[PDB]
């Protein structure tokens, strides 16, 4: 349904937008593995946790 | 490309003899996929809903 | 329903050319063809429909193994979209065309012995639509012209006034009488009225709507071939061509 | 002798032999899955005060809108499948759905066709025949549960010789008094008041004193495969409404209180394994039909 | 001449008249769905090795949180929702419970209280009257499934009439051997084993031969409108739930089998349709204190 | 004077006595808890086009990835859930499986081994016993629904006394025709159709004129505490499945229609609280036994 994909969209970027917010939860071994393609670590960060 | 042939000799080929060439040389890419439905609705407000 | 969006003579024709007989019968069980059934319309009534099933429904029904019955089937096909449950009648006429059939003799098949107003009344004509009508007896004219019965066919139409006012101008052998006919003999088609996602009360009528609902949805499927945007990769063997000639004709 | 036999079991009436290949089992199933949708959207708008849901889920299962001042049936689809239904049920019944309908329905939803998944147990007690000698008396009740009544009046002691098919499982038979049964050439036990039974082990003799009647109370159980889907409350619910809607009423068709007695009076006739696939289907069938009819009511 | 009647349809006591409006209506509505996330979350609860889903269902049921030392009741909303039931049996309960206590607890969940969205099929087999003639004996046994025995002692066939009501649907009749069965007037047909009816077609004469007896067995199927969150198996439950607390227990009240029993019974009384919109909602309510004693045993 | 009495009640057998301990019941409560989400995921699987949700659910229940071309029969689960129901059934059944093996079983989740926080209904009918004069002629029919069939041939009326146990809570007398009912040493009331009783409250008489046979149908009500997991639907389909699949056929055992009769017999035994207790693990084990037989059917 498109409010489900709209409140999860909505919901994913509230997430990561706090987690990264101030001292990041994930340290930096975990984003070099995620930006290894080129990716932003923002965006390696959210395509993994969903 | 994939196969060494031209337009001309594969002209009167049909969908299964394209596939089974194809396949025989190794690409896996022969099929079409179907998308999936997903249900919309607006909400009603001043105006009926859709 | 391909059959049934054909809506001139030269393109019933050509359909016929490439059809096979094996689309004409059907493989399903089917029922009895002339019964007095009730049936459920729920939309109009609470109480049970009364209706008779006959062979020029759009659902298979159980047909004769004798020859009259294969060309009932052909023409139940032609006019209904469904054929008829015919078993074992065998390789090498099942994969003859359509046309093959009504109009050569090379098939192995002998209808001279045929009755038009026999086969008529078994297909009930009287049920039949002004198109419908129309179709079947483009049948019988390919049927007479093989058999060397031009004479019978049109002493049958004398016989019918409502059938001789509508029937077909086209010689079976001449390809110059096909392109000018200007007969309208669609079934299927765009809608120019309102159609509505409705049941109808009779069998007949209820299984008519389904084809025309469904020739929507093949309309604008991907299946459907769409002349205007892609002409050039239609192969040349089947492209459309003004100078398209049956074989003999 | 005397015989007697199930009422249930009598002259099972051939089933329809249309709809029954995989194209047409999807189309039970699609619905069946759809209707499904239907009811429980009914309930999110309850809860809802809001329409969306419903009208959300009845596009889909009869591809129209809802408009007012029409009444709600179900569509093309609900014409397709009570129609269906009686194909199933009688020979007699006509088909009248076209191979296009089925095939455009069945696209619907994505699902199996597949009708042999999982099982279910069925309740009805297969009492094929009860041979009794000259100066007895035995009356079968009931279908659940059957409690044979026998009465003697001559000298001696009678035997009497109960038959429960080949289908049934287990069949425990349970007595108001402690009674003697073995099988055939075997020597009687000590009287007792339960028998657990295998009825493939052959026809049982019963020991049946001069005295006060003795009465059996037999329950039955077999295994019959069914889809995943399956469930035996919504079957049965949806058997009773066909009836009072009257799909059932055909020429020369027998009458059953319950699917349980429908599908195992067809197993016990010949070629029943044939026909108790047909018969499967149906009851999916029914269990989409009761859960339609109960979204969309009519007083 | 002789009349049998079954025993479930004679005498149905007047039922209540008080909480039927659809301010109470709702209440039952919103106990219903309120006591079915209670059994919910208990089982996550147990799941999730956390209390945690179990104290937000008991918050909002009971207006207060769990505690250790306090036996859990339900709080204000199980009382109101037993005062209720104990109503609906009988016009000499008390109903006490005040219309602001009602339409706070209505409040706690949004719910239509639509009794009519829906429909339910009751299977009790109401046989109003037997009519037979001398030197005949007529037994009817059960009321889920109808046991008609019938001994013809004297020198000839006799007649006897079956009277099914007006309300049920559909009637089944099967015979322990053929017999013979025909609306008055009609000629009688064929003997055969099952004979499908509908009980709004007048008397049927059931023909008796002289000999063994016959026995025919009876199941009925009857619609009542009922909504859409009715559950025949927890309705059950509840009815029996009910009477072994107490809450049926009052002076000059029946007392019936089943939930089937009851509202088929006080359907066929006179002016029976003004019942059945009661038992309906009772029904529902047995629903509600099925799950909410389930969940909270006292 | 003539005694009657139930089929079902005569002699129970001994049931077991191992798999009775905490972490025994948890190993049941795990098996109920997972097998139930392999009959959740088959739908879930099917809703959608991926076998994820039940690939999921069968490697936690049996320990193993599913793999094409084998018979998928649910692991060291499956195994020492059959062994546990042979071994409750009866006294005789040996313990197969260990307690180590049990204990490891029961930490794939973690859910209390409680089973006696909720409660359920069972309407199996206790007659005990129905005493009767010399003339007079009683029989006994029926577990769900007990109808007592009696005719005198004596010269006057004649004293029945009805004895219907101490652990059922309620039972609804109805008769073929209206008849007097008291307890012992009572006047009688005027004939009624329907009579509700507490068996506690002692041995009934019943007046039998003489005449035509007077049938009694009689229903009971008993509550047995379960867990709350309890569903009467699924473990009634367990129980025939578990018969038909030859895992009570042990020598000197009672054999049953149902599960409902089971439990009642076990309750009117010597020690039947402690018999009750062990049936009540063994009605979860068989609900578990049904889920899971219906997935993977071999």
């Amino acid at each position: 349904t498109s409010g489900s994909i709209i409140n999860h969209a909505n919901n994913l970027n509230k997430v990561i937008n706090h987690v990264f917010a101030d001292k990041p939860l994930i340290s930096e071994t975990m984003l070099k593995i995620l930006t290894i393609d080129g990716t932003t670590g923002k965006d390696g960060y959210r395509n993994w946790l969903d | 490309f994939l196969t060494n042939t031209t337009y001309d000799i594969v002209n009167n080929d049909t969908i299964d003899v394209l596939k089974m060439k194809l396949r025989n040389q190794g690409w896996p890419f022969v099929e079409r996929y179907n998308a999936v439905e997903i249900d919309m609705s607006v909400e009603p407000l001043r105006s009926p809903g859709q | 329903m391909d059959v049934l969006s054909k809506g001139s003579l030269k393109e019933l024709l050509a359909h016929l050319e490439k059809t096979p007989l094996e689309e004409a019968i059907s493989y399903r069980i089917g029922t009895v063809p002339y019964q007095n059934v009730l049936i459920s319309r729920n939309e109009y009534y609470n109480q049970l429909y009364p209706d008779t099933t006959s062979l020029i429904d759009g659902v298979s029904r159980e047909g004769q193994r004798n020859v009259n019955g294969l060309i009932m089937s052909i023409i139940s096909y032609v006019v209904s979209g469904s054929g008829h449950y015919i078993p074992n009648i065998g390789f090498m006429l099942l994969r003859r065309s359509i046309l093959d059939i009504l109009t050569k003799h090379d098939t192995g098949l002998v209808t001279n012995n045929l009755n038009y107003g026999i086969i008529a009344r078994n297909l009930t004509v009287s049920k039949m639509n002004c198109e419908q009508r129309k179709r079947m007896l483009i049948c019988f004219k390919l049927l007479a012209y093989k058999d060397g019965n031009q004479n019978d066919y049109e002493i049958y139409l004398n016989q019918n006034i409502p059938l001789k006012q509508i029937a077909p101008n086209f010689i079976p052998g001449d390809m110059r009488t096909v392109i000018h006919n200007q007969d309208q003999l669609a079934i299927v088609g765009i809608p120019a009225y309102r159609l509505t996602q409705s049941t109808e009360l009779s069998i007949r009528d209820d299984n008519a709507k389904s084809y025309k609902l469904g020739y929507v949805d093949w309309y604008n499927s991907n299946s459907f071939l769409r002349e205007r945007s892609e002409f050039n990769l239609i192969r040349l063997k089947d492209r459309d061509t003004k100078y398209g000639k049956l074989n003999g004709w | 002798a005397n015989r007697a036999t199930s009422a249930f079991l009598d002259n099972p009436h051939p089933v329809g032999v249309n709809y029954v290949d995989e194209g047409s089992r999807q189309f039970v199933a699609v619905a069946e899955l759809l209707a499904s949708k239907l009811i429980d959207s009914s309930r999110e708008s309850d809860e809802s005060n809001s329409d969306v849901p419903f009208v959300q889920a009845y596009s889909k299962f009869a591809d129209d809108n809802p408009r007012h001042l029409r009444v709600k049936t179900g569509g093309k689809m609900a014409n397709a499948l009570t129609n269906v239904i009686r194909s199933y049920y009688s020979i007699n019944a006509p088909a009248i759905v076209p191979q296009v309908e089925i095939d455009r329905l069945a696209s619907k939803a994505t699902v199996s066709g597949d009708m042999y998944n999982s099982y279910a147990i069925f309740n009805s007690v297969p009492i094929v025949e009860v041979l009794s000698p000259a100066r007895t008396t035995v009356s079968i009740v009931g279908s659940d549960r059957a409690d044979v009544t026998m009465l003697n009046t001559g000298a001696g002691a009678a035997n009497i010789t109960f038959n429960f098919g080949q289908i049934a499982e287990t069949v425990i038979l349970k007595g108001s008094v402690p009674f003697q049964l073995a099988r055939l050439n075997q020597p009687m036990p000590a009287a007792r008041f339960t028998y657990k039974l295998r009825p493939l082990d052959g026809p049982f003799i019963v020991v049946l004193p001069v005295g006060n009647p003795l009465v059996i109370s037999a329950t039955a159980a077999t295994r019959i495969q069914v889809p995943l889907a399956f469930n035996k409350a919504l079957v049965e619910s949806g058997f009773q409404t066909a009836m009072n809607d009257g799909l059932f009423d055909i020429q020369n068709v027998n009458y059953y209180s319950s699917f349980d007695e429908f599908i195992i009076s067809q197993y016990h006739a010949q070629d029943g394994i044939n026909r108790v696939s047909t018969c499967v289907i149906l009851g999916l069938a029914l269990q989409a039909y009761d859960q339609m009819r109960r979204a969309l009511p009519v007083r």
